């Protein structure tokens, strides 16, 4: 999935979205009223710890290649990949790699920034779930993961 | 595809008896030990010239035996492992193939059909028979033994330098002052060399009995020295254990805090927010077709991955311990958000009445 | 009936110093253990050649107090469960008899008595005098030692493995080099069988002293071994007793807190009241007398039958262990409490003048 | 003590004033509002956990076959027996089934929801005291659970 | 009377030197001991008959250098405890000495010189050496470490008892199991005690040598039941000393806190303000001088006393520990003091303005 | 002047790597190690008479390379010191040499080649090979091995005591109870010494074999004193180990805390502040350039003086230890700043509407 | 020191000035009343913590018997002479039963109820001080035990 | 350098400056006075432990010789030298004497009482920085105490 460059001039006009001045960077006052603009409402320290997560420079921007490579990479890296079976492993006390269907829906509409009703159907319907009822989550792990 | 999932079932359950086992799966790998360790002990008493036959005869039969049972297991662990995604079609099962561990298992086994093969050299047919003991060296499971003496020696370095220093001074002292004593009058004695042996025979508490001091000087040093020595000598063995157990024992304790949670099941929330940006019925509609903006979708996928990555490292950091601190810096917010309530009061009630 | 009371309360008096000893009933067990004990070690002076005579004559006086006294032991206990209130009737007693260290005290009884009976097969009349160990076994209550023992080694289970694995390749790896130096020199080390057999002997520091290496090689490499080989051999001793002490440390912790208190308390409120609901002079009233509206009362003691089941939920929970988390938990309700009042002032103060 | 079908119609009576409108369901509201015209003043966390005990679906309700179970059983059962006996031996030092009647009364009235004088006087007086002024628990707790 | 207080604070200084040793007196005590105690060693050199001239030679001198340097101590110690208030006088001096240990040491003392003086029954002479050890057995300040031993004991009852009865047990089946196995080929194992001699001399890792299997069954029977059998034997040992550690660790903990402060200076205080009710300047005055109203300073005496009663109790809680829910109980306090102050400002906001 | 920076930089390394290694550093001082000790190692080989001739070859050959080893780095470290600032110039050197561990390496150095030079009195020069030792001795930097141990054994004072005289009195005990038993029929316990050294070699658990007990009551009492005997002797072990492991761990635990920070940053800060009063640019101005006022500028360094004392003073007591209690007084400190916010709106409402 | 009879009525009338309305008791308000009257202002919680140092009935009351015995009894007790020693011996380090009178001065003077200048000043008056400055405070507790 | 009879004189004046009145004594009020006249801004509990440093008296006040020995000593004593040098060593964690010039810019201007800017560029610059960028403290610290 060689990164061409139509594919990169996308990238560039969403980059331009949040830096409509042309300083060539995002800081939290361009991600954040773009953000509010659709309706989202994050807070400052939240729009602080998104901008660290690509800053290698540490001064609190973004600026195009950080963007790119972000967007290039999504969740298609080997740390992605691990991290996120070893999310699920937390809940697969058995050690065999599954989880019930029911126990991945209370799981997700219970803890953390819990899905809604609709959210956690459609990924029980994604998750090619088994007759009893269990769903091999690393299989599923490699469909977010392509 | 019921059978196909049945077969899927059947699989991961073979898959995980075999690589990681849990509960009463333990009640096959026991086995195989059993099995391995008792060739060992034939293949001893295969030296003795008073049981050769008999020990021969036997060892036939369990090496037969062992060799059939080895080649199962490996057959059915390498199909085993196809059960996962990572390996898959015949060159993920190749790919299962190049572990270490594996080819180390398939080496054993060819040497061991080579040599009943080449029984029908006597000398190294008898010799490879020590190969076995690989195959208990092949259930530490990346030398965790090892790792964990390490550490413990290495937390313990400067305790465990101490008693080695303080020992070696004592032995090197009460060999020499008992052998001043014992020189002429005892045979055993005639040189340094002897009375070093019998000081370390007898500060680790072995006492062969072979060489004994027999003046009264002699038992007197002896007897006041040891005291001393025995001590020191006993006092590395002392410190590991209580290492092991303090260790032991704080780590029982992390794990019923329990504070890793909520991280773990925020990632898989983010990742599939993130994920059905691109298959979301939310997003099949005619609003959506994409010709005349399609930055702003871009957008927002952008903004759900730097949500992702804010979750994937805090999922990362809860695995790292906390300090007992947290309950001072409740204070100190919960101090901090009061004491600005109260000032908010004072200002409004400034500004009304003044 | 004050007979009555006093022969119940001589009843409870025996049977709390027989099933369950506290303070000085231990001096009545501990007899009894010196007398089964006693004959334990006559019965093995009986097996010397040299003091047979004298020894079967005191068996005999020892085995007839024996019987005496257990037989009497025997009736006294049976007769003392009657005080409890579950076993009542000659229903009950037998309901008592039931029990498995019952039976298997009673069978021991009737077997000496047989045994003593048949003496006027001598082989068997001795042998059976290992049964008395049973009466020492009948003393573990539901066998405590071993589930003790068996949670300190499943808790320790990595450490303890570890040593086992490492001493082992040590005692493999000393015994073959020490037989490669001794092999032609000393005629101890025949067979690599006599070299293992040395090498055990050594590292557990025992040291019999019937086989030692004899050329310089042979003592300066065993010297060397020992010293890494006899501290893994003692590292379990010290791994299980430091186990124990922690575990006895952190159970008196638990002691002290005492936090189950007030459930008990509630329970037994809850139980009487709702009990008192079908018998108190509290509905012994022409108000009460049911007739018109049978519902209301029962709908009354409905209450009083969810209550007490909330009850005895929290007073199981107290026996479950609470965490150190409380303080910060306490924290937060004070703090929310505080803020909410503060915003309850707010309110006020915007209402009024606005 | 078979469950007889007349008293099976008592309970379904009682039930009913509970569940005025019908619906086979008591909830906080149905179960609190009967309790507070009586007098009590249960809080709501007090409610939930009283339909807790015997809501075996989960969904904050209990209907008629809980309501049936929990009204025959009572304190009947071995459990009860069991755990009333071990709230005694809190106060039991001494391990052999005994406490004093100045001791009992000092508990009932002074731990937990105390007992009135009254009603710890008729709960002495309803054990069967010593001369001594020792009572034997265990025999108070059959005839509660009897 | 400045050679008054010389003399008091020489005595002060001597009594703190015998009764109490604290830094430097330790170089007396040492010295005593190592008096006895050579004496001592000297006594067990006069038992060999190769030595006895000499040894009794020395015996003599260190005999009559030892009396004269306790009857020295013993009328030092004598009259330095006069230095004390309590005892005061010859009547105090004889108080003094009727306490138990002084006895003892007089009694020694007399004994020693009867028998140097009877020395102009030599066997009773040389008996009564023995009576030394009681001068070391007086170091003992009312038998501390015998206190300790059995708290440390006591407080470890289950894990001990489960180390022998396992330990036990153990011994048993191996006796049992290696002597079936030994019977007819070794004769060192003739009968059933002999192999419990065996097994007691192994299991506790002494192995004198003079008993060993021979035949390889009893060898790979006792090299297994050697292994466990010595963890068990050594078990009791380790869990000793982990408990004593831990206990010391505890007590020094405790030490930091120094929680007991404030109520030894308040008692004092409340003593002297009680006491100078009758003496103080402030009490004589023409006001207070008693015949008219006696009752007023009654009275106020009367409250000193229960304050003083009061002090006096708060002092002796002191000693006792406290809790670490003290911190609980502050923000409980804090809370609550600080929810009231908030109510007391609503009620006054709704008073004035309403 | 790059290159004297280079020369600097080379130097900085050499004497990080020799006076304070880490890391990497250790693969030289192993390295000396294995130098000396082998040495020693062939010096003890030297004694035997079988061996004499190879091992003095081996010997010249070692003492040549260990003498011009020990020069080199010798003269290294010398050169090396002068990195630091404290020895500079050739006054600098020497002040370095006159540390006492320099001395004393080049003693033994000056030692070495005057023996190999009168090589070319044998027993001297024998001798003075035991002076390697020292070598190692030089290994420990201010003796920390001792004062460790030291400080481990003065904290379990208490408990140490208790061990020895249990201990000494089980000995004393069943010495003269076995002499007892054993006095006629054994040659072995021909006296009482005979009977001491048979305890002490028996309760050490060394068992030498030359005196067992051979009459049946003999074995007895041995067999009960023995299990008695064996855990006394055994503790002292057990206790220190305990003691280093719970030494070890509280120690770790504190470096977690990492408290002292601040304080050593602010003190570099206030001492760069004081001395920049005396060279900064802020005072080259023509209104700084003390004709008519010198005390302005004078009362503003002696105010930097005042702030430099009072952050060094902070700096060092960092160092120091800090309780758990700090909680209460954030809660002390919380709580009275807030009692006095809610009176200072008290005051103010209490002022305004009355 | 035999407790005469005329002694009985000193302690009588003192005790009447306490229970004024002749009840035989002294309850917290006779005491704290008396007390104030005086113009000390002890708070209820110490009022009832002096009360219950001699009320053995528990009754939060003195009678006659209890006023008497503690009048009768000051500090001459066995138990007050030795917490008394003890509490001199929290602050001597030495073991050797001395305290400096500069030492003796600081305690007094800055912990606890902390005595007034003038009363610390008859304080070590009234200690045979020595010449250096030492005090034997064992004899200064038998001289306010006696 | 030994102290000359004109620098004490000098050191008296910069005295007499704070103790206006002549009672030969500085309190906070003396002190802090001149101190805010310059514009600084100390609280009471720093100009109390300013004077604990030097008053031996402990009456919280500076005489003339304790003044004249501070201002005589300033950073020159050996307790300065070693304590300085020990700051500098909690950042040095090689152990070889040596700190980097940008991780002595960050603590300076990050940690304590932050060095501005302007203060940090002199202080970089008055250390003779190697051209790696490592410096070497213990010479910097023989220059602050010569
Ligand atoms: C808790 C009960 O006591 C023990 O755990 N005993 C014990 C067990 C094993 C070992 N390791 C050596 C070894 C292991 C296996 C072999 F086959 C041969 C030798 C040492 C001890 N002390
Ligand atoms: C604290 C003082 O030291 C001991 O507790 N000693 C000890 C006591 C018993 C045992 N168990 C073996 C055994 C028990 C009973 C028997 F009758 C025969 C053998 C082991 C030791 N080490
Ligand atoms: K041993
Ligand atoms: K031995
Ligand atoms: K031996």
């Amino acid at each position: 999935d060689q990164l061409t460059e139509e594919q990169i001039a996308e990238f560039k006009e969403a980059f331009s979205l949040f830096d409509k001045d042309g300083d060539g960077t995002i800081t939290t006052k361009e991600l954040g009223t773009v953000m509010r603009s659709l309706g989202q409402n994050p807070t400052e320290a939240e729009l602080q710890d998104m901008i660290n997560e690509v800053d290698a420079d540490g001064n609190g921007t973004i600026d195009f290649p950080e963007f790119l490579t972000m967007m290039a990479r999504k969740m298609k890296d080997t740390d992605s990949e691990e991290e996120i079976r070893e999310a699920f492993r937390v809940f697969d006390k058995d050690g065999n790699g599954y989880i019930s269907a029911a126990e991945l829906r209370h799981v997700m509409t219970n803890l953390g920034e819990k899905l809604t009703d609709e959210e956690v159907d459609e990924m029980i319907r994604e998750a090619d779930i088994d007759g009893d009822g269990q769903v091999n989550y690393e299989e599923f792990v490699q469909m977010m993961t392509a | 595809s019921a059978a196909h999932k049945r077969y899927r079932r059947l699989q991961n359950w073979v898959y995980n008896v075999l690589e990681r086992p849990r509960g009463w799966a333990f009640v096959y790998h026991v086995f195989i030990f059993l099995l391995v360790f008792s060739c060992l002990v034939l293949s001893v008493l295969s030296t003795i010239q008073e049981h050769q036959e008999l020990a021969n005869e036997c060892l036939l039969i369990l090496e037969f035996v062992m060799i059939v049972v080895f080649g199962l297991e490996y057959i059915v662990r390498v199909w085993s492992a196809g059960c996962c995604c990572r390996y898959r079609g015949w060159q993920g099962r190749f790919r299962f193939a190049r572990k270490p561990f594996c080819v180390i298992d398939f080496i054993v086994f060819v040497a061991s059909v080579a040599v009943i093969a080449a029984g029908t050299a006597t000398s190294a047919l008898r010799s490879m028979r020590f190969l076995q003991i690989l195959r208990m060296v092949r259930m530490d499971r990346r030398g965790g033994t090892w790792k964990l003496l390490g550490s413990v020696v290495y937390a313990h370095s400067k305790e465990l330098i101490t008693a080695w220093y303080i020992g070696f001074l004592v032995l090197i002292f009460a060999s020499f002052l008992v052998y001043l004593a014992e020189k002429d009058a005892n045979s055993d004695f005639s040189s340094y060399a002897d009375s070093l042996w019998w000081g370390t025979i007898t500060l680790t508490t072995i006492g062969y009995g072979d060489k004994t001091p027999h003046t009264w000087l002699g038992r007197v040093l002896a007897a006041g020295f040891a005291l001393l020595g025995i001590s020191f000598f006993a006092l590395p063995a002392g410190i590991l254990g209580s290492g092991f157990a303090l260790k032991v024992q704080e780590q029982h304790r992390q794990k019923h805090f329990e504070k890793r949670r909520m991280p773990a099941a925020n990632l898989i929330q983010a990742a599939w927010r993130l994920y059905s940006t691109d298959m979301s019925r939310a997003y099949l509609t005619a609003t959506w077709y994409d010709d005349i903006m399609p930055a702003v979708k871009t957008v927002i996928r952008s903004i759900r991955i730097l949500k992702f990555l804010v979750a994937k490292r805090k999922f990362k950091e809860t695995l790292r311990p906390y300090d007992v601190k947290d309950v001072i810096e409740q204070y100190s917010a919960g101090h901090l958000d009061m004491l600005g309530r109260i000032k908010s009061l004072q200002t409004r009630v400034d500004q009304i009445v003044g």
